[PDB]
């Protein structure tokens, strides 16, 4: 009800400093899921096919 | 009241309390026999307000409950004009003319049912008794008033439904849309009876003050349920125009 | 009725926050 | 061990139990379709087809039995509104407990 | 289609509430926008008997006539809304009449407009209404098609549309 | 279309007479309701009385008759009630009170004719013009 | 079945300027009316007929004329609660 | 509230099914 | 046109109400939240690794060992927030999971409001305010605010429709 | 103050027989009482 | 038939309660 | 509905059957 | 209890319809085999206003 | 009501709520804390803190 009013009375949507909030979530999520899959993708192996790769690494 | 700014008064509570006169105060207002004088600035407080509740028995006793206030000081009727006539015989005659003459004022019950009522003193006319040549603390105008919808024709209930405006029916359903008796809205015009006791009369500044006891019905939601029947107590202030 | 459903949920995921944080497996270093 | 998520890579090498378990998976489709038929079955009102034919009730796997031919009850109706018909063993009833009967062997095939 | 066969009846010679009786019940229940697949929710359950009530009559055909002898149509709701304004026009597309949400400035309202409306076939076959209370809620009847009596007492239906096998599969 | 003769040609007083602004009439006109008129009418909309809008209907029904050149001229130079009863010259901006309408000290005649040409012109352009505030 | 103010519509008051129930925006396509002698009629109302909206005490030679010019487009019926309370006949929320 | 009658059901089973079976991996684990 | 179709959604879908969505802003706010909080905790356990006030030229590509202190973050966040990673494998694993998973869930509810198969109301509380007319929720309102967004903008946003609402039948608030 | 490690904990076992004795009695306690919970 | 409401949700959870106590125990036997 | 109860509770003691049979703990001579 | 009430009623002189209206009802509503305790079943659960009913 | 342990409140003097009400049938009363409210959110806190005993 809070956003859709604001919308209403204030054009957040046509407003640049929400524009960049959408960049930054959207971006966010982008880093995220490429940092993520790039370190995912680049893992040694330390690991069999069975187990976990995240036991590959060692706490500490 | 008393003879301070807006600056004392602002945030104090002091702004919702009908002015008070004094103590040494038994004066009367000799007034002509056919002659009508002005009321000036009226004020009700409202104190006491009780809801008549309804027992699902039968034909018992239905013992008026003490309810308490949600809305905040915002209880009282102020700047109020009006006229007294004193009749032929010697009758005084009340008649509330306009002013800040109603409140919206929500009650809280034992037992967690709120009572929103229309406060108001809106077209009262009082009459006391024949054979009065004066106002006294024997004056006790009783009489009638007018209480109108709590809520206006122009109010929608949160289905978008009202009287001159909204929705006619139940849109969210629209198989069964016609099916709801609230779809019919109604803005009923109550009836109240209010009594003003005088009890304390200062005839050289005309002012009058006195306990009230009114009785009116309560909201009734455009109709969508019985109006509960409400007493209110509480004191009232006026002054006189004697020229 | 519906409401003790939803106190039940919200009180499952309260007493699981308190577990994972209170009974939390020891990070070891080795 | 294995993560959950990995817990069905057991068969991937064993092809006598990766039958098995297609089996096993064959066999509760099966099961389902003869029981969401005879549930279907025992709820459907089958006395108006033209104002309360079966899409009105949230009937899902009778059309596809009638698609294909499968028309009519052993109680009598038929979902083209006639009655008194004779459709013989294949009827809703007699496809719905097929399906059981083919899921439990299945079932057995299965554990074998 | 319901239309070319009443207007082929009407071209032998039969009258309205003639041509209007010879069309099938189960014609007229596809024409009615509760069937359409796309007027139910994720979360309303079950059969769409559960909705408005399992179909028991057609009522037969409104024509919508005002004061002044025109005959209006009522906008049917579209798939995409939920709610939708109730509006009358004319042959020329030009609206006659409708139901105000604000009343005070309105000028074509069903009581204004002298709106009433009359059936043909149907269960209501031959009766004509003017209390302006029931043709608005036949109007609102209209908006969603051809119009039918619902037994909402044996699912205890709950007013809103469901989606059929089809939206479901 | 272009911003034709036709579409500038407006009543110019009440019995029947006709004028046409040129192009630059318009343009000038529209500057000044943007600069000193949009305030308070914005699109015909009357902010602080909208029972009195801009809109032909309304400028029409005043009396006497707004919907023409003079009409709405004498107005901006004496404005009275819609009723043409009450004096509002201390209410409503107009040349004739530059002492309390400063705004406006600076107007020719020529630019009051602009502003009451375009306020002439403007409602058939815009569907919207004179209607209700939220519309 | 319509509240009370649809029942209005129904009859005259949905046709022409109703002297006991028009807000007085409804007076404005009445030249000369809005907003002086449309607010002196609202004020003297209610009227059991038309022509008693000539008898408004204190009226003026040309207001008298103006409600004799356009007595035409009045109506009086009975005053609805409704449309009167609160002022709404000066001002129900339409803008 | 007249609510969907399978709604407590539903919402118990959609909770309970994998609590029961994460609860019993968990406790099966190291076996 | 995007913002178009965005308020299109919440107007005649009631989108926002979609379970689905919400999982969808759920796994996008939290990719946003993982992705801030990963960076800033790197950079603030990072080794002293060169003598610079610049932080960022003690770092070499084909070097072995661990730029920042895994245990000093895990101790960091296990005290602050009560708990903390402790496998760097599964952080960005996590990562990459949880706006992943989100868009996939929105993406499901879309394809639900393809077949305006929407989560639009809870037919309770719609039964309850047609009933009773003093039953308000933050959830009614939004109902409310979706009829009239429909309302005043279908005739412009569907132009093939021809669709013409006379002004008396637009819904809408006292004054406004 | 420490956490030792509490030395008096057991193992706890169901053998399948005991698994199978117990689901039958659940199932059968289930039969039984169904018809008096619905009533 | 008009049955207790509560007697499917009573019903399951009846059977099902115990059920999972006894497969938890018998899965992680020999932990 | 409760008749889908009746028949869940019977076939689970009935499955349990199978199974008690069909996947017993073999006796072993030991 | 309640009998005797009434008869004292009627020794004073009270009418037959007077002496039974002076009777509480709360009094006459223990006098109900409904609220004896002894009435019940093992599963007929929940309230005593889900038998009978509430009491008007 | 099938009421359980509200009367157990009432026995030992708990007779009134925070709502307004009183078992025995009066209204406005003011019980303090120690109302039916007050008494059962005292077991909940209470219970909290054995709970945290307990794993201590
Ligand atoms: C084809 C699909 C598509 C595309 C291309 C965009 C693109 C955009 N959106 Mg949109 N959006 C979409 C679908 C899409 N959207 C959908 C389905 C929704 C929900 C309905 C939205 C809702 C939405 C909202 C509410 C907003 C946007 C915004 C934006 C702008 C900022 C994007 C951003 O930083 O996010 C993150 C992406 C990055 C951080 C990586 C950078 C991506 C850039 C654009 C790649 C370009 C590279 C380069 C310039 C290409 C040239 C080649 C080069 C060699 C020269 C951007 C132009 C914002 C906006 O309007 O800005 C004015 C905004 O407020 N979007
Ligand atoms: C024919 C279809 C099919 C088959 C035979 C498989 C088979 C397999 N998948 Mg796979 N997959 C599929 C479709 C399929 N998938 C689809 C459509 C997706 C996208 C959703 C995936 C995404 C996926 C991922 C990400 C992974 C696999 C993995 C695997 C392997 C291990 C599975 C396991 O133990 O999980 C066991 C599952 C559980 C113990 C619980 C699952 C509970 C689910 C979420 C709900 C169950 C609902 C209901 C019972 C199923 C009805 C749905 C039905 C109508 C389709 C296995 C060989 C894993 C792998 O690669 O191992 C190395 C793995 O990581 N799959
Ligand atoms: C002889 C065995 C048999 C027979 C006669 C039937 C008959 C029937 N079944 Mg059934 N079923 C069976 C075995 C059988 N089933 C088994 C073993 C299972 C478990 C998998 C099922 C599971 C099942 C379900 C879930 C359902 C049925 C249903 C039905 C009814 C409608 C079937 C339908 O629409 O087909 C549809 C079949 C297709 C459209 C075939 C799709 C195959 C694609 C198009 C080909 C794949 C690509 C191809 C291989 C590659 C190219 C090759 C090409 C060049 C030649 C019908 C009475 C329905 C019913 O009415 O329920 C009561 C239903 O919903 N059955
Ligand atoms: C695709 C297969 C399919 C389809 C199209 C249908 C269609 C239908 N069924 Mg159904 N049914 C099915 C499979 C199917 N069924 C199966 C497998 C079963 C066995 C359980 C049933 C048993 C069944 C019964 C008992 C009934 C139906 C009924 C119906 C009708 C009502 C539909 C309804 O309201 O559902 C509602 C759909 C929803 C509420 C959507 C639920 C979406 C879930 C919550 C999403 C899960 C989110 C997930 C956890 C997210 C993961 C998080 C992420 C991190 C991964 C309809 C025609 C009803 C009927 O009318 O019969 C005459 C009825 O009584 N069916
Ligand atoms: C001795 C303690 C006790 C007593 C006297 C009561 C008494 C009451 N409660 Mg209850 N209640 C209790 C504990 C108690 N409660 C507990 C611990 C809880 C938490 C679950 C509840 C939660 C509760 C709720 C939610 C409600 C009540 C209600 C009521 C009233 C209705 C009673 C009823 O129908 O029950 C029915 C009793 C039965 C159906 C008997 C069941 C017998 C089982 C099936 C026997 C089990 C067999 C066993 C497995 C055999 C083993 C096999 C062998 C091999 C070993 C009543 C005054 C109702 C009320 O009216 O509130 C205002 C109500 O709504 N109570
Ligand atoms: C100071 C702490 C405190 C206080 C003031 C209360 C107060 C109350 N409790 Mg409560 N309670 C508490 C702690 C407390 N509790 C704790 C720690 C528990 C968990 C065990 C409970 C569990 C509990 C339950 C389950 C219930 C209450 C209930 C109540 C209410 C009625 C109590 C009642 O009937 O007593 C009855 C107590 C007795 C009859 C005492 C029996 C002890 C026997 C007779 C003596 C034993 C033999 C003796 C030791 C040997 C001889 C010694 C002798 C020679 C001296 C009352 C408001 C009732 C209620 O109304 O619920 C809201 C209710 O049902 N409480
Ligand atoms: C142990 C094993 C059992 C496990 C159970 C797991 C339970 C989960 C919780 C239940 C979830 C579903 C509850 C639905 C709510 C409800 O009450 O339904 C209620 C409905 C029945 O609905 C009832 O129907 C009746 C007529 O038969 C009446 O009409 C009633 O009014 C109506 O409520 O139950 C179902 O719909 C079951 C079928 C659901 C599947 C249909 C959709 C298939 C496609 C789904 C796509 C999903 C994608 C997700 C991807 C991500
Ligand atoms: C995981 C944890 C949860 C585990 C749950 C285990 C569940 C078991 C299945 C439920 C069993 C009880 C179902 C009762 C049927 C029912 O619907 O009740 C329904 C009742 C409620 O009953 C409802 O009440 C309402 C008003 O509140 C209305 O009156 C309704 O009409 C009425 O149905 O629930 C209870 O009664 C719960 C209390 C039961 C305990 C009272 C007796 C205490 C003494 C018992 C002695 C037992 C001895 C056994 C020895 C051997
Ligand atoms: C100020 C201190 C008090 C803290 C109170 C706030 C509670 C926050 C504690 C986190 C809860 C644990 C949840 C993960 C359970 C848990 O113990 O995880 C522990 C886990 C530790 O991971 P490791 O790296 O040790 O695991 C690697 C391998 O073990 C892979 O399994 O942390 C994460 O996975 C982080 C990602 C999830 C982060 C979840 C945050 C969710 C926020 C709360 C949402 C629920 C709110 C609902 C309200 C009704
Ligand atoms: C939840 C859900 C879901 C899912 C579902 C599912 C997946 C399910 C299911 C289901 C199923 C899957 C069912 C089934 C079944 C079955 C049955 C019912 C069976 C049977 C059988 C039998 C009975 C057999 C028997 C036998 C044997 C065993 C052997 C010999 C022969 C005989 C025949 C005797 C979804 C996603 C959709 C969504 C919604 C929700
Ligand atoms: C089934 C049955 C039975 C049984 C029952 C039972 C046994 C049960 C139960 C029950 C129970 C036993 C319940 C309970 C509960 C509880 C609760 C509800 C709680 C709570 C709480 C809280 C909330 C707390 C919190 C906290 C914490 C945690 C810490 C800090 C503080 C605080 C406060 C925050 C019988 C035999 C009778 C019979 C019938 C059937
Ligand atoms: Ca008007
Ligand atoms: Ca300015
Ligand atoms: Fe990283």
């Amino acid at each position: 009800n809070f956003m859709i009013v604001f919308q209403a009375e204030h054009n957040i949507l046509m407003h640049p400093f929400h524009m960049l909030g959408v960049a930054g979530v959207f971006g966010g999520s982008l880093f995220s899921a490429m940092h993520g899959s790039l370190v995912t993708s680049s893992l040694v192996r330390e690991t069999t096919e069975v187990e976990s790769q995240n036991y590959g690494y060692k706490f500490g | 009241k008393s003879q301070l700014t807006y600056d004392d008064i602002v945030n104090t509570g002091l702004a919702n309390v009908c002015p008070e006169i004094s103590s040494f105060t038994r004066g009367t207002i000799e007034v002509e026999p056919n002659t009508k004088y002005f009321v000036s600035d009226f004020c009700m407080e409202p104190q006491e307000y009780f809801v008549k509740e309804e027992p699902v028995n039968k034909r018992q006793k239905a013992e008026y409950v003490k309810g308490k206030v949600l809305t905040r000081q915002t209880t009282s009727l102020e700047q109020i004009r009006g006229s007294i006539a004193v009749g032929a015989d010697g009758t005084l005659t009340f008649k509330e003319k306009d002013g800040i003459d109603f409140q919206p004022i929500t009650v809280l019950l034992p037992g967690g049912e709120e009572v929103p009522f229309f406060f108001t003193v809106k077209n009262f006319t009082g009459t006391t008794e024949p054979g009065f040549t004066s106002i006294n603390s024997s004056t006790d105008f009783v009489g009638d008033f007018n209480v109108p919808s709590y809520r206006g024709a122009g109010f929608l209930d949160p289905k978008a439904r009202g009287l001159y405006t909204g929705y006619d029916n139940a849109v969210a359903l629209p198989s069964a849309a016609d099916k709801f008796r609230t779809n019919k809205k109604e803005t009923p015009l109550g009836k109240g009876t209010l009594s003003l006791q005088v009890t304390q009369v200062d005839g050289s500044t005309g002012e009058i003050a006195g306990i009230f006891e009114s009785e009116q019905p309560s909201d009734t939601d455009l109709g969508a349920k019985e109006p509960l029947d409400v007493k209110v107590r509480g004191i009232f202030y006026g002054r006189v125009d004697t020229d | 009725m519906e409401s003790v459903a939803y106190i039940l949920v919200l009180t499952m995921a309260l007493a699981v926050l308190f577990f994972a944080i209170a009974f939390r497996e020891p990070p070891r270093i080795e | 061990g294995l993560p959950w998520y990995r817990v069905h890579t057991v068969v991937l090498n064993d092809p006598g139990r990766l039958i098995s378990v297609h089996l096993m998976h064959t066999a509760l489709v099966a099961g389902w379709a003869g029981s969401m038929a005879l549930y279907e079955l025992a709820i459907f009102d089958s006395s108006d087809a033209v104002l309360n034919p079966m899409w009105r009730q949230g009937m899902f796997v009778l059309p596809f039995m009638a698609r294909l031919g499968v028309t009519s009850s052993w109680n009598g109706w038929s979902v083209t509104g006639e009655t008194g018909l004779d459709p013989g063993f294949w009827s809703f009833e007699g496809v719905a407990a097929a399906h059981i009967v083919l899921s439990g062997l299945l079932f057995l095939a299965a554990v074998w | 289609e319901i239309q070319r066969r009443v207007d082929s009846q009407l071209a032998e010679g039969a009258s309205l509430s003639e041509a209007w009786s010879t069309i099938p019940e189960k014609l007229a229940f596809y024409d009615y926008v509760g069937n359409s697949p796309a007027k139910g929710g994720l979360f309303r359950t079950g059969a769409m008997n559960s909705g408005d009530g399992i179909a028991q009559e057609w009522i037969g055909h409104p024509i919508f006539k005002d004061k002044e002898g025109r005959e209006l149509e009522v906008r049917r709701m579209p798939n995409f809304f939920e709610t939708f304004p109730v509006i009358m026009t004319d042959a020329d597309g030009v609206v006659r009449a409708d139901i105000p949400f604000r009343r005070s400035e309105s000028k074509f309202s069903v009581e204004q407009t002298g709106v009433t409306v009359s059936f043909y076939g149907g269960a209501l076959d031959g009766q004509t209404f003017s209390n302006p209370s029931d043709v608005k809620k036949f109007a609102r009847k209209a908006q969603l098609g051809e119009g039918f009596d619902f037994d909402t007492e044996t699912f205890n239906s709950d007013g809103v549309f469901r989606t059929s096998p089809r939206g479901w599969f | 279309v272009e911003l034709t003769e036709s579409t500038r040609t407006i009543p110019l007083d009440e019995a029947g007479g006709t004028t046409t602004l040129t192009a630059r009439q318009f343009t000038n006109g529209q500057k000044i309701f943007v600069d000193t008129c949009t305030q308070c009418h914005l699109q015909g909309k009357t902010k602080t009385n909208n029972n009195v809008s801009l809109g032909l209907a309304d400028l029409a029904g005043a009396e006497p008759r707004r919907d023409n050149v003079l009409a709405l001229v004498e107005f901006l130079k004496n404005p009275k009630s819609y009723d043409g009863e009450d004096d509002y010259s201390e209410l409503h901006p107009n040349i004739s009170r530059p002492d309390i309408y400063p705004e406006m000290r600076n107007y020719t005649e020529d630019d009051i004719f602009d502003v009451a040409g375009y306020t002439l012109i403007a409602p058939k352009l815009d569907e919207r013009w004179g209607g209700t505030i939220y519309f | 079945e319509l509240n009370a103010v649809d029942a209005k519509l129904t009859t005259d008051f949905g046709q022409k300027i109703d002297l006991n129930n028009s807000d007085i925006r409804d007076f404005r396509g009445l030249r000369g009316f809005y907003p002086n002698l449309a607010s002196e009629i609202i004020k003297n109302a209610p009227y059991d007929t038309v022509e008693e909206v000539l008898d408004i005490p204190g009226l003026s030679e040309t207001q008298k004329s103006r409600l004799e010019a356009n007595l035409g487009s009045f109506t009086v019926t009975e005053p609805s609660i409704e449309l009167t309370s609160g002022d709404d006949r000066i001002n129900p929320g339409v803008y | 509230m007249q609510v969907n009658n399978l709604g407590f059901i539903a919402s118990i089973l959609f909770v309970l099914v994998p609590t029961v079976f994460l609860l019993i991996l968990f406790i099966q684990t190291g076996k | 046109g995007i913002f178009r179709f965005i308020l299109f959604l919440q107007g005649f879908h009631n989108w926002t109400l979609n379970p689905f969505h919400m999982m969808g802003v759920a796994g996008i706010l939290g990719g946003a939240l993982l992705c801030a909080i990963h960076g800033a905790t790197v950079e603030n356990t990072l080794f002293e690794d060169g003598e610079d006030s610049n932080t960022f030229r003690a770092f070499e590509p084909t070097q072995a060992e661990e730029t920042y202190s895994m245990v000093t973050a895990n101790r960091f966040w296990s005290q602050i927030f009560g708990i903390a990673f402790s496998n760097k494998r599964w952080l960005h694993f996590f990562m990459l999971f949880v706006p992943v998973t989100g868009l996939w869930m929105s993406s499901v509810g879309i394809v639900g409001l393809a077949l305006n198969l929407r989560a639009y109301d809870f037919v309770s509380q719609e039964l309850r305010a047609a009933e009773d007319p003093e039953f308000e929720t933050f959830y009614t309102k939004n109902i409310l605010l979706n009829e009239g967004m429909r309302a005043w903008m279908a005739p412009q946003d569907q132009p093939h429709e021809n669709f013409i609402f006379p002004e008396e039948v637009l819904p809408r608030g006292n004054a406004l | 103050m420490d956490r030792n490690s509490n030395p008096n904990r057991q193992p706890v076992e169901l053998n399948r027989t005991s698994l199978y004795l117990g689901l039958l009695l659940v199932a059968v306690l289930g039969i039984l009482f169904s018809s008096y919970f619905f009533n």
